[PDB]
């Protein structure tokens, strides 16, 4: 018996044939049930507990050491097992089921550094965790205050004086203001459009007053900050960036422009540092798993080589050069070009067999791929193998030394990268068969929830529609998913697109980012002229003067000619500034002389931002009007300055280090999405083609099957904005595809495309979705993430340059030195009690217990915050204000207590001063709480944020969370100069967006509160865009040439139309210096930091272990 | 010459057609017709 049970047990074919077994009833579940299942369900049930039951007889139950539930595996095996039986004894039970698949992460070589890797991970997330459940609380609170009801502002109309409503009475009005019929709403608009009567805000049209407390909130009442549980679901949006630029637009647009404050604070707090810390985290567990693993442990000459580089060049021109509607001569050129590639490269093989011996030709895998296009080629030409015609540009990985390397790189390591990709993908199917069996129906059963009781393009009816919209989670869309599944679901859906958030995106991505960090990682004058330029009063006058007329240009706003006194002083600045440029460079030319002043690249700067204004000046003389762009070029002297700023000199060595690498990376990622732009050219090149008609709706095919029935009916052949006609057309629709922003829509035309001239049809090339998902990987999970090691690596090197550490020491001399500076500056202090009651009052005061019920009287205080809501009763305010009170109280005693005790001792500790304060604006907040509110709302809402004062004494006495705070401490002028940065980059955009797209009609993102007509406006736009979030209605809105009027010299009218090439230089030009350079040097930063925390508190000594080593002492 | 719609070489195109209701010229262009694969057919400009 249990000689037999452990025979068997050990064999490898037991396990591969339950490895099998496994894996066939995942392909099973994929599948639609029916009654074959169901009997095959019955099988698996049985193959299982014949194996527990070996198992079991093997070892034992739980008694022994080695027992059976000893291991996690067994434990998983056994619950599911129970499941399983339980579901077949007596509904959402039976998905978890699907949790066996699991144990397939053992079939791919090396995945113990994996599964090592992402339990370290999730094991170290834990002080993170309390971090930011207080964080998003502590905003959460915030948010309640802000906007609390602010999302139910609705423009209502004014009651009727003609009477047909009736005769003004108070139930009167109600009753006609409730009814959503007199509620404002643009047609076609399933949103009520927000409002409100601030300054800058969402105005109302005429006849209509702004009102609060009517209807229900967006997105099903599901958006809002009326409750602490949406305030907290709104503040994680806003910090995971999900979709947060329509939850920004609203509250800006309800609230006022100036609450943009608030959200610069959460990004910057919550998605620049936090997240950051999870992606450190994940990187040092990755990095501590593999650091254990490694220490466990004619025709051949160079001329012939050239001629076939150049012609794979042609070559792969010639496959861009094929696009959509062409002429006759063009491909006719196009083919007879393919047919001498071929031919050539059909010489080029024989030639190298004959020359080189048959036997040693093959033995090169060069040589052999070369082979293998031939063959393709000749297949090709003798006959779809025209997809194979791809692999050709893969050939220039010989010739392009930098291509060449990165493949190498990524062909020594495919080992991790393989299992990384395989558990994601395992844990998305894992996800996708939950997400299937818990909410498949609910999308059928009630259907008339949705708009137009239409199922929705993304569900979890099928196998392939749920792991799609788990796929989208894990790409970062998970709000707009809940949004629907709550829809037709229940709470369940909450907890279930949150989890797949983190476990895919935070967790997983940032793994494979990790991977990707480890693996790519007279004598008079000039005497007079140079002792005035050294001068240092005359070098701060420079800068005073270029920053004020700098500020002074943000004023050139569309309401510009209306003041006829600023106009003047802009001119005569103008004026100032040539004489003032002139004037400078005379002086520097005489100070250092042509040589040097001509060898700079700042000297080079300031000599063009001279000649521009020279020109400008001349112009003006001539009588003609000064170019504005050429006006603009004086904010570019506001770099040197800003490079100048103490400690700014590493986030700028930093970037001018970075670019070289980042153009590499760019030139290859333009290379591996030219390939992807080929194939997206080639599969939907000329299909996005769809019948309208004079409201912009699609039809039925049943109707309009195509471009002669749909112009019969006098309808209009409208093709989409975004295509792949060419392979410009198929770059920018992947750029929209890679940032997530536009994918959608993308994607929709991509999956209904049909024949060239015939009608789209839903869902009828389903499919396509897996052209999507490749390159999601190979350009978005790789290429983009990429930016961020190369940061990271270099900022790295930089911050060891800048303290004057040497190169050559290792780590841990390092954290000896670290230790050994620690070391050397400490000091010892000591207190002294009373007198005697004053000493008796020092002795309670010192006792632990006095904190730790201090600590539960701030957290009863917290609570008592959060169950503030909108609709309460004046009782339950007053209720709430007067346990306020008394917590006040409260603490007002342990201040006095403190105090009596510790004498002046008290103010020694940084912490105590902290709470003295945190006290005195409470007792002056108690006596100011009743003046201020009746003498506008908002200057009470913002005043009553103070509150959050004496709850935020709940992160002292943490050592987790302190050790998080003082990484963050140590970083923040570092951060800071990197915001400072970011701010002087989106000025200059905000200005030259002010010049060009400042007159451009509403469409998409722009309209009438969002646009470039002032320069506060256009930096609300920016700093939303310096995300990268919702950058495809701003391109749609900015290269709008459609149905435009052309400006009327004469006339003076400036135009309306936009710039499809400006659009995209400019949109491009931001994203890639703001979202892929500006914003990763966030984590960089971040990174270092934590890390030289960790190493410390791991591998060294922390101050706080001095700090021990004093109060013994 | 030949109708809308249909495989012509550029040099045997009709040069108007009433065609939906309206005198529309028409050129023989090449649409996409797969991959790396076009059929070149008589349209309007
Ligand atoms: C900080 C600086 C604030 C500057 C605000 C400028 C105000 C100017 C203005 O026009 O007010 C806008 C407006 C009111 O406009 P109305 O008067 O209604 O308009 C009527 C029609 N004209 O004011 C606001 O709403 C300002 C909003 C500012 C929000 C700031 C939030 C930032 C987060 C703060 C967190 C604080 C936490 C405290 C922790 C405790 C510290 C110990
Ligand atoms: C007896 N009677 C004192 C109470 C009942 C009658 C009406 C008044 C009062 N009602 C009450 C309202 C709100 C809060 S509260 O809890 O919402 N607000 C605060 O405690 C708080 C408020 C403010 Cl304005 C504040 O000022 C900011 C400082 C910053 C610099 C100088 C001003 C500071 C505060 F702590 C509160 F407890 C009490
Ligand atoms: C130094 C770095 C780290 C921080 C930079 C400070 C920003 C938070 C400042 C700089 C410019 C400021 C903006 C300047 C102009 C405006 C317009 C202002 O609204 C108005 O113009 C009110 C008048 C109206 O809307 O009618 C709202 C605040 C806002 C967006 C300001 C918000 C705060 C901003 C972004
Ligand atoms: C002016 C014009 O275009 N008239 C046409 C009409 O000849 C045709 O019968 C109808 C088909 O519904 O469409 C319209
Ligand atoms: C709103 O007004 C319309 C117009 O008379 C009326 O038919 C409708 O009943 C009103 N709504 C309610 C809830 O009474
Ligand atoms: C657009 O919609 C309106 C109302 O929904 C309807 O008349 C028609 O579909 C379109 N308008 C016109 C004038 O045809
Ligand atoms: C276009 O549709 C009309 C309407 O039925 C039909 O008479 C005509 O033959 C069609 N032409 C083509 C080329 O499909």
């Amino acid at each position: 018996i249990r000689r037999v049970a452990i025979s068997t047990m050990v064999q490898p074919i037991f396990s591969y044939f339950i490895m099998i077994t496994i894996l066939i009833h995942c392909i099973f579940m994929i599948m639609p049930a029916t009654q074959t299942t169901y009997i095959l369900e019955l099988v698996f049930l049985s193959i299982y507990t014949i194996e527990v039951v070996v198992k079991v007889l093997a070892r034992g139950f739980i008694l022994h050491p080695f027992a059976y539930l000893r291991d996690p595996w067994n434990w998983l095996d056994f619950l599911v097992t129970l499941i399983g039986y339980i579901t077949l004894v007596v509904y959402a039970l039976r998905a978890f089921r699907v949790l066996r698949s699991w144990r397939t992460v053992t079939i791919v070589p090396g995945w113990r550094t994996i599964v090592d890797a992402l339990s370290l991970s999730i094991t170290s997330l834990k002080d993170l965790v309390l971090l930011l459940l207080f964080s998003l609380s502590v905003f959460a609170l915030i948010g309640l205050q802000l906007f609390m009801g602010n999302l139910k502002h609705k423009c209502v109309k004014h009651f009727p004086a003609d009477g047909s409503w009736g005769n003004f009475t108070d139930e009167r009005w109600f009753n006609y203001t409730s009814n959503s019929s007199h509620w404002y709403i643009p047609d076609d608009w399933i949103e009520y459009p927000l409002c409100g009567n601030s300054s800058g805000a969402g105005m109302c049209p005429p006849g209509y007053t702004c009102l609060q407390g009517y209807g229900g909130n967006p997105n099903y009442g599901y958006t809002s900050f009326d409750t602490f549980g949406w305030a907290f679901l709104s503040v994680f949006r806003l910090v995971t960036l999900d979709y947060w630029e329509d939850l920004y637009q609203l509250a800006l647009r309800s609230a006022g422009p100036w609450h943009i404050l608030f959200f610069i604070i959460v990004v910057f707090y919550g998605t620049f540092c936090f997240l950051n810390f999870i992606l450190a985290v994940v990187v040092m567990s990755y990095t501590h798993m593999v650091k254990r693993a490694d220490e466990e442990k004619v025709v051949l000459s160079p001329f012939f080589e050239l001629f076939i580089a150049v012609i794979i060049v042609l070559n792969i021109t010639f496959m861009a050069l094929d696009h959509h509607d062409m002429n006759i001569e063009f491909e006719r050129i196009l083919r007879t070009g393919n047919y001498i590639f071929t031919s050539i490269y059909i010489v080029e093989a024989v030639l190298k067999i004959i020359a080189l011996s048959p036997k040693f030709y093959f033995k090169d895998s060069w040589n052999v791929f070369d082979f293998i296009i031939v063959v393709f080629a000749i297949l090709e030409l003798g006959l779809v193998f025209r997809s194979f015609r791809l692999l050709r540009v893969f050939r220039l990985a010989k010739f392009w030394p930098t291509l060449n390397n990165f493949m190498s790189v990524m062909t020594k390591s495919y080992g991790a990268f393989v299992n990384v990709m395989y558990v994601m993908f395992l844990l998305l199917f894992i996800f996708a068969i939950i997400g299937m069996q818990l909410f498949g129906m609910n999308y059928i059963d009630n259907m008339e929830r949705f708009p137009d009781g239409d199922l929705p393009r993304w569900n979890f009816t099928d196998f392939l529609h749920s792991f799609m919209i788990v796929f989208r989670a894990l790409c970062g869309e998970w709000i707009e998913s809940m949004w629907d599944c709550m829809l037709v679901g229940d709470w369940s859906c909450i907890p279930f697109f949150v989890a797949v958030f983190f476990v895919g995106n935070l967790v997983i991505l940032n793994l494979l980012i990790a991977l990707l960090l480890n693996n790519y990682g007279w004598s008079n004058i000039r005497r007079v002229c140079f002792l005035l330029a050294k001068n240092k009063y005359f070098q701060k006058f420079v800068t005073a003067v270029l920053v004020i007329t700098s500020v002074l240009l943000a004023l050139e706003d569309i309401y510009l000619p209306q003041r006829p006194v600023l106009v003047n002083i802009t001119l005569y600045v103008d004026y100032v500034l040539t004489a003032f440029f002139v004037i400078e460079m005379i002086i520097m030319l005489f100070a250092v002389g042509f040589k040097k002043y001509f060898t700079s690249k700042w000297y080079w700067l300031d000599f063009i931002v001279v000649v521009a204004y020279l020109l400008n000046f001349v112009l003006m003389c001539a009588g003609i009007e000064a170019l504005q762009t050429l006006r603009l070029l004086r904010v570019f002297r506001l770099f040197r300055p800003l490079s100048k700023v103490n400690g700014m000199q590493v986030v700028t060595s930093t970037l001018v280090e970075a670019v070289p690498h980042i153009f590499n990376v760019i030139l290859v990622g333009i290379f591996f999405w030219l390939v992807f732009a080929i194939m997206g050219v080639q599969l939907f090149a000329g299909k996005f083609y769809k019948c309208v008609d004079e409201n912009s709706t699609v039809l039925s095919h049943e109707i309009t099957m195509d471009r002669n029935d749909c112009l019969h009916e006098n309808y209009t052949w409208e093709n989409s904005p975004m295509n792949f006609d060419h392979v410009g057309n198929a770059y920018l629709s992947l750029l929209q595809v890679a940032t997530f922003k536009g994918w959608l829509q993308i994607m929709n035309d991509a999956i209904d495309s049909r024949e060239v001239h015939k009608q789209p049809i839903r869902e009828t090339n389903i499919y396509m979705y897996l052209y999507f998902i490749f390159f999601i990987v190979f350009g978005s999970f790789f290429i983009l993430k990429l930016f961020v090691c190369i940061l990271i690596d270099i900022f790295r090197q930089q911050r060891r340059k800048a303290e004057g550490l040497s190169a050559t020491d290792s780590r841990t001399q390092l954290i000896y030195r670290r230790a050994v500076m620690r070391t050397m500056s400490a000091k010892p202090v000591k207190r002294i009690p009373k007198n005697k009651i004053q000493g008796c009052i020092f002795d309670l005061v010192t006792n632990q217990a006095f904190d730790i019920s201090i600590m539960v009287l701030i957290c009863l205080n917290m609570v008592t915050m959060m169950v503030e809501k909108e609709g309460q009763s004046q009782h339950m305010t007053e209720v709430l204000y007067w346990i306020n009170v008394v917590f006040i109280i409260l603490f007002t005693g342990e201040c006095v207590l403190k105090l009596i005790s510790l004498r002046h001792y008290y103010f020694t500790v940084g912490w105590n001063i902290f709470d003295f304060v945190v006290v005195i604006i409470s007792i002056v907040g108690m006596f100011l709480a009743d003046l201020i509110e009746t003498y506008s709302p908002t200057l009470f809402r913002v005043i009553r944020l103070a509150r959050i004062g004496r709850i935020l004494r709940l992160v002292k006495g943490a050592k987790g969370i302190r050790l998080l705070l003082l990484a963050l401490r140590k970083a923040l002028r570092t951060l800071f100069n990197v915001s400072f940065l970011l701010f002087v980059i989106m000025f200059v955009y905000a200005v030259f967006g002010m010049e060009f797209f400042m007159h451009i009609r509403d469409a998409g993102a722009i309209d009438d509160v969002y646009n470039f007509k002032t320069f506060g406006q256009s930096i609300i736009l920016l700093f939303q865009l310096a995300t990268s979030a919702g950058w495809d209605g701003v391109y749609f809105a900015i290269a709008n040439e459609e149905d435009c009027r052309a400006p009327d010299h004469e006339l003076g009218y400036p135009g309306n139309c936009g710039s499809r090439a400006l659009g995209i230089a400019y949109l491009v030009s931001y994203l890639i210096i703001t979202c892929l350079v500006v914003i990763n040097m966030y984590a960089a930063v971040i990174l270092d930091y934590v890390l030289e925390v960790y190493e410390d508190s791991k591998e060294g000594l922390t101050d706080d272990d001095y700090d021990m080593f004093f109060e013994v002492w | 010459c030949k109708k809308y719609d249909v495989e012509c070489d550029s040099g045997e195109c009709c040069q108007k057609q009433y065609l939906w209701y309206k005198w529309r010229p028409l050129d023989c262009r090449c649409l996409k017709s797969g991959f790396f694969s076009s059929k070149c057919v008589c349209r309007d400009v």
